[PDB]
């Protein structure tokens, strides 16, 4: 249950508070969905302040996928597991 | 540079690149036949390659 419910004109969410929130436990499988709300009558544009995966070109075990809705892939931008994530 | 950010230098026309270089930092690569006329009626831009 890592809901991260929030809104604004910006917001700035980390891999910091995965382990500060106590939703998670040291070596487990987490399935921890940040959700976006948007003010009234705009549009979201993810830039990337920083980014490192620990297993660089390995989407089966580290990834961050940006889904554009609801958890469809009709609506899925970009999926990196690489070692550069360009802003979508 | 310009595939890893597309959305950012790459611009819909020659008037955008005369713009983004008028006022934002940007080194437009415009073709050297209109490089030689807006450099005619803008005294402050140039063309600073071959
Ligand atoms: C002096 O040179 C600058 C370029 O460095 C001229 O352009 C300014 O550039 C900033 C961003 O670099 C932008 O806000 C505008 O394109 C320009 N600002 C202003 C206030 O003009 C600048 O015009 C030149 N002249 C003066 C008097 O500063
Ligand atoms: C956004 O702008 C409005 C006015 O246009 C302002 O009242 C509001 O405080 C701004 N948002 C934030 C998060 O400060
Ligand atoms: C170019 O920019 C400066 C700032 O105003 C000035 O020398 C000149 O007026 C500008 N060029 C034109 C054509 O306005």
């Amino acid at each position: 249950d890592c809901q991260f419910e929030l809104s604004g004109a910006d917001g700035i969410v980390r891999s910091s508070q995965v382990e500060q929130e106590e939703k998670t436990k040291p070596g487990q499988a987490v399935d921890c969905i940040w959700t976006i709300k948007a003010t009234p009558k705009a549009k979201i544009y993810l830039r990337f302040l920083d980014y490192q995966m620990e297993h660089s070109n390995e989407c089966k075990r580290n990834f961050v996928a940006v889904y554009d809705g609801s958890s469809a892939i009709e609506n899925l931008k970009a999926k990196f597991c690489s070692t550069v994530a360009n802003d979508v | 540079f310009m595939s890893s950010r597309r959305q950012s230098v790459l611009v819909k026309s020659n008037e955008e690149g005369i713009q983004r270089v008028l006022t934002s930092d940007y080194a437009f690569l415009m073709e050297s036949t209109t490089i030689e006329f807006v450099t005619q009626r803008n005294c402050n831009l140039t063309q600073i390659g071959g």
